[PDB]
């Protein structure tokens, strides 16, 4: 199929009207981070000859 | 089939018609010797970084 983007959210803009919240949720989410990898070392004597 | 390593005793039962063993890498640390029909694993000589 050919995706869709998102939901269409028509704003209801006027030049007199706001939107103001009456609650609140406390969200937590999760980020992931790489830090570091494996530290290698190879013997390049070893390695190509034994 | 030749190399360098330390051979001890060995808990993988070979197959009879198996010879050599190899690891998830193709490198051979499971031998049978051909005299009496025994398995043992080939450990590398402790090479290291000084
Ligand atoms: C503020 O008022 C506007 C219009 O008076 C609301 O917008 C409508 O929302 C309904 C609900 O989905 C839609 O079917 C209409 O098409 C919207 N109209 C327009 C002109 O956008 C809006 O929802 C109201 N906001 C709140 C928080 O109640
Ligand atoms: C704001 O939202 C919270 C939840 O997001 C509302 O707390 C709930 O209130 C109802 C009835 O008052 C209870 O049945 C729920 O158990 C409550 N949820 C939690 C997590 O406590 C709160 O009432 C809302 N406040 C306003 C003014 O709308
Ligand atoms: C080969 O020689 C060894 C030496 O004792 C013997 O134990 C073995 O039974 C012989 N035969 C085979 C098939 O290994």
């Amino acid at each position: 199929y050919t995706m869709s983007l998102g939901a269409e959210n028509s704003v209801a803009y006027s030049n007199n009207s706001i939107a103001i919240p009456t609650n609140f949720t406390i969200s937590v989410t999760t980020e992931i981070l790489p830090v570091s990898m494996t530290k290698t070392s190879v013997d390049c004597t070893m390695y190509i000859c034994g | 089939l030749t190399g360098t390593g330390v051979l001890t005793e060995s808990n993988k039962k070979f197959l009879p018609f198996q010879q050599f063993g190899r690891d998830i890498a193709d490198t051979t640390d499971a031998v049978r010797d051909p005299q009496t029909l025994e398995i043992l694993d080939i450990t590398p000589c402790s090479f290291g970084g000084v």
